[PDB]
RNA sequence: AAACUGCGAAUGGCUCAUUAAAUCAGUUAUGGUUCCUUUGGUCGCUCGUACUUGGAUAACUGUGGUAAUUCUAGAGCUAAUACAUGCCGACGGGCGCUGACCCCCUUCGCGGGGGGGAUGCGUGCAUUUAUCAGUGGUGACUCUAGAUAACCUCGGGCCGAUCGCACGCCGGCGGCGACGACCCAUUCGAACGUCUGCCCUAUCAACUUUCGAUGGUAGUCGCCGUGCCUACCAUGGUGACCACGGGUGACGGGGAAUCAGGGUUCGAUUCCGGAGAGGGAGCCUGAGAAACGGCUACCACAUCCAAGGAAGGCAGCAGGCGCGCAAAUU
RNA sequence: CUCUCGGCCGAAGCGUUUACUUUGAAAAAA
């Protein structure tokens, strides 16, 4: 029901959601407490991480990942998977003989949480290193700034 | 002879790797010993460091937790009703993690009538044998007669549970990995998780 | 390989042991112990190479096997036992006492010390954790764990251990204005006052240090050992006072010190 | 032959010895844990006395 | 002496066939894991025959087989820090559930509130699940501790049936060691990852995806993180910034030759890292090996043989043959 | 370059993000 699209029950595993209540609890409000945590390097947890209903075990604000290592950046190129995007990093490689540089690029598959909704391609995104999330994915999207051709 | 290496795959670009060594021992994998329902049979494995792995092949009991009442009792595993990975694992009655099992509610019924003095799961005809008449109609002291009735107000149960208590079989979900710890523990399904897996089993047929 | 290495080649040894090129293929390969093998001086190098007591690597066996050697007050019958920083070596048959402190050039030194000072040593606190029915512990850089510490001991401070009992007597905390020795890097063996500590969260703290002549330097935080409260060292110091001379005035000291001869 | 599993005066003395090391390990756990119970009192009372100058002002 | 037990034999030595984002180098990460040993901690914290337990087995004696092997069979004895089983003591209790009963205050009384309590149950530290509250910590834990309910594998988890030396103090109380030992920390590592980097080729321009290719969910396996693998889905992932394929007279670095400055070429070779023991493959033991001076197969060679069988692995040091322009002492 | 605190002097924030340059610390021995 807007979450449970799978074949097993999507449940935030730290929160107990079957507490016994009294008559002022059943008549008052059906309140699901949510688990969120603070990534420790000055990234603000979004209000969608504190107010959402999405369930993601590899989200860096609500799931079981810890961000440690290199913090990087890149721009979005292809959002065609389930919860993960493709960013390309651009850099210049110095060739020593010619004393000149050359354009170079590398792609990264990177996990995008559902708290970063309405992300268009072509905007800068900070990524953060965690453990392997799948075969090719080892970074997690941390903040999304928009391209300068927005308003 | 299984090998859970990463170098027998293709690259992300799609190119295949020519390997740079033969299979090392720390890359090993062992066969799935699927835990079935039967009287207990565990076979210990020797894993890295000299440690132990309890590879269970048959299991019959396991302690489960009624979450909303803080009650953990050791029940009898009956059946497998639904498994959300593969459904051939239900006809084979394999106990894996997160598979929904039928347990026996009788240790929780004895806790409920001892803690709240209310008949749970009894029929409407209410044939009440005298050996539990003394725990359902006991003689109470002056301070205990108010304590039990103080417990008796919030001693309500969601009606999806009481239909399972009628037939004596609760729905439970395994939360421990039996092929690695040799136990089949877990919790009793309550509330929204219960009415999710109920309609999954109902739509399964 | 398959499982751990038991040999050390000679050229691959630590540079500060000062083993020459032509004596052998192998170097003494320190035993596992309290210290990293890059951060230690084995007991065979202290007896044969530095002190010139022994002459071969069989006489170190013959010396240590008479139980004549106590490292931190416990008798050591391993010749490759890694003695490290602030370790007290008591030889009672002759009457000397040494402490392993770095000198200004990144090596250890023969630092003879008085047996009134040899009853204690300093350690640096490395991790503090609770556990086992709520009992707090220390872990120092010697792997010495001292349960029930003072609640005002935190990480990166300095305790003072009594060596006959194993217990803490009094401590120094990590602050500015404290006298510190650098125990790693290119400023190793240098003594100065803590000026400043820049924090880099998710990376290493940099601790700017100031000399007694004005020479400022910086290190990472892990190469910092608080020796004194204020400017007074709670241990003795070597012949040089932890103050690194540049090579010009280090030459001037020699070419002016030879002129006292006759 | 040499009789093994014989209750020698040495054999019986060794059982006395390691029982004595049980009492000494229980001796220190009564006395080390008492001093930290004393030391936590000073370091709690001084923090409480620091509280009364920052909450008041 | 022997033999049982323990430990080592996983290092060192040799070679460079593989291998082209692989190895490797610098840089980080394990807050995603194991670690014999060493060093420090801990080891009457558990409320329930011991002044010492049980059965074998070598060496040895004695009788044999086979052409033959570091092949072994049967018979008679005997040990343990091998293999097993197994208490007492601390031990008086305490703490949580229960709870007949008793007592006290107030109320005319009902009633309300507060103490003591026999009875039974469970109690440590590791294990596995669930729930609660928020001593010490980090940049950030689903951390560390605490509480509660239970579990705790017969292919069992700790809680010592062990040896030595000086000898004792008032039948007890002993001092130094040696072996052990679950767990924690450390040391020595290992493994798996992050970022950046490599020679020639387009007469290699599209590749990957039935048979996992990229991702999502649930699990299986594994020391653990992950298509590692399985089920169900989604249709993705890389490509002139040269993917994919082929080649290399390619193990990679530290380095070496030459050189005004720029460069060019070599780096099998004594240090670090990888790999491999004729070619593939599979295991046992162990902290650590997919080990070859370990075992089991198959393919290739090849030794003895009484023709039934038995045993092999020099890219260790010497040495021999072959190869070659080309390289030392059994 | 400035805002809320501690003893005018330190925290915390920056500013649009970089390339460049200078310093630092880390870079096995041979």
């Amino acid at each position: 029901a807007d979450i449970q699209t799978e074949r097993a029950y999507q449940k935030q595993p730290t929160i107990f959601q079957n507490k016994k209540r009294v008559l002022l609890g059943e008549t008052g409000k059906e309140k699901l407490p949510r688990y969120y945590k603070n990534i420790g390097l000055g990234f603000k947890t979004p209000k969608e991480a504190i107010e959402g209903t999405y369930i993601d075990k590899k989200c860096p604000f609500t799931g079981n990942v810890s961000i440690r290592g290199r913090i990087l950046s890149g721009v979005v190129t292809k959002m065609k998977m389930q919860r993960t995007i493709v960013i390309r990093r651009d850099y210049l490689h110095y060739i020593r003989k010619y004393n000149r540089f050359e354009k170079r690029h590398k792609n990264m598959s990177v996990h995008l949480s559902p708290c970063f909704r309405d992300v268009q391609i072509g905007d800068i995104v900070t990524v953060g290193e965690c453990r392997p999330l799948s075969k090719t994915v080892r970074f997690n999207v941390l903040k999304v700034t928009k391209a300068a051709g927005t308003k | 002879g299984i090998s859970r290496d990463n170098w027998h795959k293709r690259r992300k670009t799609g190119g295949k790797r020519k390997p740079y060594h033969k299979k090392r021992k720390y890359e090993l994998g062992r066969p799935a010993a699927n835990t079935k329902i039967g009287p207990r049979r565990i076979h210990t494995v020797r894993v890295r460091g000299g440690n132990k792995k309890y590879r269970a092949l048959r299991l019959d009991v396991g302690n489960f937790s009624w979450g909303s009442e803080c009650c953990t009792r050791k029940t009898r595993i009956i059946d497998v009703v639904y498994n959300a990975s593969n459904n051939e694992l239900v006809r084979t009655k394999t106990l894996v993690k997160n598979c929904i099992v039928l347990i026996d509610s009788t240790p929780y019924r004895q806790w409920y009538e001892s803690h709240y003095a209310l008949p749970l799961g009894r029929k409407k005809g209410a044939k009440l044998t005298p050996e539990e008449e003394e725990i359902l109609n006991k003689k109470r002291s002056k301070k205990i007669q108010k304590k039990y009735d103080e417990r008796k107000k919030n001693a309500k149960i969601s009606s999806l549970l009481e239909e399972q208590f009628q037939q004596g079989k609760l729905l439970a979900c395994i939360a421990s990995r039996p092929g690695q710890c040799g136990r089949a523990d877990g919790y009793v399904l309550e509330g929204k998780e219960l009415e999710f897996y109920l309609r999954k089993i109902k739509a399964r047929k | 390989a398959r499982g751990p290495k038991k040999h050390l080649k000679r050229v691959a040894a630590p540079k500060h042991w000062m083993l020459d090129k032509l004596t052998g293929v192998f170097a003494p390969r320190p035993s596992t112990g309290p210290h990293k093998l890059r951060e230690c001086l084995p007991l065979i190098i202290f007896l044969r190479n530095r002190l010139k007591y022994a002459l071969t690597g069989d006489e170190v066996k013959k010396i240590c096997m008479q139980r004549f050697i106590k490292i931190d007050g416990k008798v050591r019958t391993d010749i490759t036992y890694p003695a490290g920083f602030m370790d007290v070596i008591s030889i009672d048959k002759t009457g000397e006492n040494f402490r392993l402190i770095y000198d200004t050039k990144g090596r250890f030194a023969v630092h003879r010390i008085t047996p009134e000072e040899a009853k204690y040593k300093l350690c640096k606190v490395r991790k503090i954790f609770v556990g086992t029915k709520g009992i707090p512990h220390l872990v120092t850089h010697d792997a010495r764990t001292i349960r029930y510490p003072d609640p005002l001991i935190k990480v990166n401070d300095t305790i003072q251990i009594d060596l006959e009992t194993g217990k803490i007597t009094d401590f120094i905390k990590f602050d500015t204005g404290n006298l510190c020795m650098v125990t790693g890097g290119a400023n190793l063996g240098r003594i100065g006052v803590i000026t400043n500590r820049e924090r880099h969260p998710g990376s290493f703290d940099v601790v700017h240090v100031k000399d007694a002549n004005g020479n400022s330097f910086a290190t990472r935080l892990s190469n910092i050992f608080v020796i004194g409260k204020g400017n007074k060292p709670w241990i003795s110091l070597p012949r040089g006072k932890g103050i690194r001379l540049t090579i010009a005035e280090e030459r001037d000291k020699r070419l002016a010190a030879k002129q006292s001869s006759g | 032959p040499k009789i093994q599993r014989l209750v020698t005066p040495r054999v019986l003395q060794h059982k006395r010895r390691r029982i004595a090391l049980k009492k000494q390990r229980t001796k220190k756990n009564k006395e080390e844990a008492a001093e930290y119970a004393k030391l936590l009192a000073k370091r709690m009372k001084e923090a409480k006395e620091k509280r009364q100058e920052q909450i008041a002002k």
